[PDB]
RNA sequence: CGAGAUGGU
RNA sequence: AGGAGUGGAGCCUGCGGCUUAAUUUGACCAACACGGGAAACCUCACCCGGCCCGGACACGGACAGGAUUGACAGAUUGAUAGCUCUUUCUCGAUUCUGUGGGUGGUGGUGCAUGGCCGUUCUUAGUUGGUGGAGCGAUUUGUCUGGUUAAUUCCGAUAACGAACGAGACUCUGGCAUGCUAACUAGUUACGCGACCCCCGAGCGGUCGGCGUCCCCCAACUUCUUAGAGGGACAAGUGGCGUUCAGCCACCCGAGAUUGAGCAAUAACAGGUCUGUGAUGCCCUUAGAUGUCGGGGCUGCACGCGCGCUACACUGACUGGCUCAGCGUGUGCCUACCCUACGCCGGCAGGCGCGGGUAACCCGUUGAACCCCAUUCGUGAUGGGGAUCGGGGAUUGCAAUUAUUCCCCAUGAACGAGGAAUUCCCAGUAAGUGCGGGUCAUAAGCUUGCGUUGAUUAAGUCCCUGCCCUUUGUACACACCGCCCG
């Protein structure tokens, strides 16, 4: 950069980054168990930290996917060699994360499951791990060729103000 | 011709060095970044991986309009000999991570 | 897009009578007609251009959608035994009935 | 004029080759911008319609205008009677 | 920063509009120091997500 | 293969078009953002706008 | 969005004609050698690699934009 | 205590 | 009760109808300056023509005296498309060819779906558990009365104890000579220094007047910026209230209603497959429903919707004087930004040479109406500026069916608008100009900002509607219902 960006075009910039990571992770991630994306910078390097509830999966073998999506993300965004570190990290209280509920779920349907049996069965699980309340819905061809939603409600639940 | 054999071997020794590949979703750009410079344009990398991934010997990823590929051990196994390398070469990924 | 009757009903899926509108002519056993009165109960007399005059009846698909009136030209299916009664199957619109003289299709004898 | 002088060498051809106090043959294009030189009178055109060749015997009056101004896009409108829907009163009922 | 959009995805309905917006936040500190020694204040409580730079003379 | 398989793309609704989906209309050019303004919506949280009033 | 009326000046492609490799040498004794057509005065093309020759031109088939000589 | 019928999607 | 209007005129722009090779298409309070929809090309889907494979992979065939690739010249063609025809060089296992199978699609279905948005509906509404009442659908809780903007409170009580909406909450406006502290912000003062005037007690001065004239290694934070705290509670006084809950006036005070955001349960055959690598089924797939050249989306007897300019003297024209606030700025593929100063030209514009990645440069952002002086004289007039002739610049690959801009000339209807009908309660309506979006070129639209600043109300249920209760019914497709001769 041979003269620097202005800082509000630096400020979106950054933004911009962060978002498009997320989407690849988020679907190379998604059987994983993968939950978010934490990135920090320090003299000459980037560290970036990723959440899932299955970390074994995100390493594989020997490590082989922290190399390949080390290679990737360096490959795809333009870091110079050896810049960028990928550190994968445990996932506290997976019960009380609406995005590791929401993939399972998915996971649970998409292999059969009837849906009354599969919707009590996280619903359950996010309020003996401890949350106020919880509102999970479902819609779409549940039984017939016409379209129909069912909700499932437990405890508190806000919808107004800050 | 799909392409001169001079292309398709600088792409699988890039492949086979490296372990992975990423390209755009744009055949029109005259020229691949990195060392795809000496002249191959990437509409040539995209039909290449095509042609890879139908046999089994690369994996795939899409997100924002560019692809993501990964070498895997049946395309070590043909690449080892499409390039005529000594058998006990693993040049991309091998050390143990802590 | 323009609705040309008024009312609360705009409860079904609308007619779209219209671009690959494919013009029609007859098969074996069919024939050509202007329609001449109109009766209750869901049938007319119409009378076909070689000269027999029948009744006829609309066809279930066509009830309370295609709209049918004195003087206008309709496709009629004529029917093996019984031959003093028939049903329509389609109606043309002036702009295609004129297309069906000009090729010849119609003797000199339709009102258009 | 890049590529644009192919017009005036073909032109210049026809003119060159016509039997002696006789027309030329139509020379035919779709290059509706361009301007009429004073090399181009007493030629003969065919300028591009969106769907065919209409013919110009180019008159030095015509000099300074462009070819796609005397080849015209659309046929002059002359009115049917008005149809259901055209004003409020219209409406019908079955 | 302000972007205002229609809310809408199909340009149907009564025309409604969001109004979004991000703020900047901009200070500056002088010191009468060697350059041996900023290099080790300007390391340290710097963790959460703030932009620090720093330039060798300007005052 | 032909010589002439391309026409100039300089400027216009030709040149530019959104990073996420590849669509050509309503897209904002603001900031240097050239997202699609339901590309916008759907990501403006993860960028970093609010709304507030 | 239509049923399609066709053209009627129907080619798919052209059909490419099939001959015999190697007519542009000759050996005329028992050891001697005659090149029946010529290189081209080039860089690259200056060896092994000839010129066609047709009723008023000698051409290159290999710099093909170029290397025409009128007789 | 003026006059106030009717109903393809 | 009133104000400014709209409906009447000219023009702009969206829709129907007509016309056409095509004038692509969705939408009929809750469609019509709406699809961020200001189409020269591109966008592009429509219409007339022509190249191309960007048909993975599997099986079989053909094939190193060779599978296949590319092309000069002449004819051909809108064309410098080796597209095709004649000719005869070239490349090297990458293709070709038959069968199976894929792949792409601004193709079809929004009445097959997800996501998002609108609307019922801006009002005060909605629901379990245990207990009571009925064979049952159901019901009470969730109320006779008073009170409130409010299912907000008081109280009553076969119910008791709770959940969501309301309110709180977040941003914003108005106050602090008190705090923290500034060469990318100022003031005061002087060591002083410099130009101009004598108008001034008095000289041409120490001392007076004027300054975006210039240093401070002077002092400071009133004016500017922006962090922390403070402040308002129906808290005080007088009336009225089942003396409770509350309501009205007034003192003191910057201030005794500032303006937005977010928002429940249950619905609609509401809109969107043309935002998407969101997506089922159907269609098409080498003479393609996957790229270039030209045309159309602008066509004009006619009906309708949102708007701009005006009908003049409370004005128009020509000079002079003097005041804002919100923002944007060198494009990361993609190749363009905001401009001071000097010179040439009536003007639009041109050349040179500097600053700005921005509290630093354009910039003290010399804005318009308004203010002061002049000319016209009740005349379709020096009001109004449609329509149309001729010439000159700038963008661009290209300006004709006129891109936008400048100059001389021409000089329409229109004299406050029929039956109807929209919006609005205070820094508001209306007048007036300036930024942002879209943008190579360009607002009569839309989304924000400042400036000048009223008349009329402090109410009612009459008209059109909404909430709650009692009541009647032959309705439940729910009065746009059902039904008789």
């Amino acid at each position: 950069m041979a003269v620097q960006i202005s800082k509000k075009r630096k400020f979106v910039a950054d933004g911009i980054f962060k978002a498009e990571l997320n989407e690849f992770l988020t679907r190379e991630l998604a059987e994983d168990g993968y939950s978010g994306v934490e990135v920090r910078v320090t003299p000459t390097r980037t560290e970036i930290i990723i959440l899932a509830t299955r970390t074994q999966n995100v390493l594989g073998e020997k490590g082989r996917r922290i190399r390949e999506l080390t290679a990737v993300v360096q490959k795809r965004f333009g870091f110079p060699e050896g810049s960028v570190e990928l550190y994968a990290e445990k996932v506290a209280t997976r019960g009380l994360c609406a995005i590791a509920q929401a993939e399972s779920l998915r996971y649970k349907l998409l292999g059969g499951l009837a849906v009354r049996r599969a919707c009590y069965g996280v619903l359950r699980f996010i309020m003996e791990s401890g949350a106020k309340g919880c509102e999970v819905v479902v819609s779409g061809k549940l039984r017939g060729q016409r379209a129909k939603s069912m909700k499932f409600v437990d405890g508190l639940m806000i919808h107004s103000g800050d | 011709m799909l392409m001169p054999k001079k292309n398709r071997i600088a792409i699988y020794e890039l492949l086979f060095k490296e372990g992975v590949m990423v390209a755009k979703k744009d055949v029109h750009m005259p020229k691949h970044p990195e060392l795809a410079d000496k002249n191959v344009p990437n509409l040539h990398v995209m039909k290449a991986m095509q042609s890879l991934k139908s046999r089994g010997y690369v994996k795939e990823q899409f997100a924002w309009r560019h692809f993501y590929w990964y070498l895997t051990n049946e395309g070590i196994q043909y690449l080892r000999d499409y390039l005529h390398l000594p058998p006990e070469i693993v040049p991309a990924t091998l050390r143990r991570s802590r | 897009n323009k609705g040309k009757g008024g009312k609360n009903r705009r409860r079904g899926k609308n007619e779209n009578e219209s671009e690959k509108r494919e013009l029609v002519f007859k098969e074996d056993g069919q024939e050509y007609a202007q329609v001449i009165k109109m009766l209750g109960n869901g049938r007319l007399e119409a009378m076909c251009f070689d000269g027999v005059k029948r009744l006829c009846h609309i066809r279930g698909k066509l009830r309370k959608k295609v709209w049918i009136n004195t003087s206008d030209i309709i496709l009629v299916g004529l029917r093996d035994y019984q031959d003093n009664k028939a049903d329509v199957i389609l109606k043309y619109n002036a702009d295609e009935a004129r297309s069906l003289k000009a090729y010849g299709e119609l003797p000199e004898h339709a009102k258009i | 004029r890049r590529k644009q002088h192919s017009l005036l060498k073909r032109l210049r051809k026809a003119k060159k080759e016509a039997p002696p106090m006789e027309k030329p043959e139509v020379v035919k294009t779709h290059l509706r911008d361009m301007i009429i030189l004073p090399e181009m009178v007493g030629s003969m055109v065919g300028v591009y319609n969106g769907k065919t060749f209409n013919q110009v015997e180019i008159k030095p009056e015509m000099i300074g205008h462009y070819l796609g101004e005397f080849s015209i896009t659309y046929k002059p409108v002359k009115h049917g009677r008005p149809g259901i829907g055209a004003t409020h009163s219209s409406r019908f009922i079955p | 920063l302000r972007i205002t959009t229609r809310k809408t995805p199909c340009g149907e309905g009564s025309k409604t509009w969001d109004r979004f917006q991000m703020r900047i936040h901009k200070r500056l500190i002088d010191l009468h120091s060697p350059s041996e020694i900023v290099k080790q204040i300007t390391s340290i409580s710097i963790e959460p997500g703030v932009e620090v730079e720093v330039t060798i003379a300007d005052a | 293969q032909q010589l002439y398989w391309s026409h100039p793309r300089k400027f216009g609704q030709g040149s530019r078009s959104c990073r996420v989906c590849s669509n050509r209309h309503g897209l904002i050019r603001k900031y240097g953002l050239n997202m699609c303004r339901q590309c916008f919506r759907q990501y403006a949280k993860d960028i970093g706008f609010i709304k507030l009033d | 969005k239509k049923s399609y009326t066709t053209p009627k000046k129907n080619k798919h492609k052209r059909k490419k004609v099939k001959l015999a490799v190697l007519k542009y040498y000759k050996v005329d004794e028992n050891g001697k050698i005659s090149r029946l057509r010529r290189e081209c005065p080039s860089d690259e093309c200056g060896a092994g690699v000839f010129m066609a020759s047709h009723f008023d031109r000698h051409y290159c088939g290999k710099c093909c934009l170029t290397y025409c000589f009128n007789k």
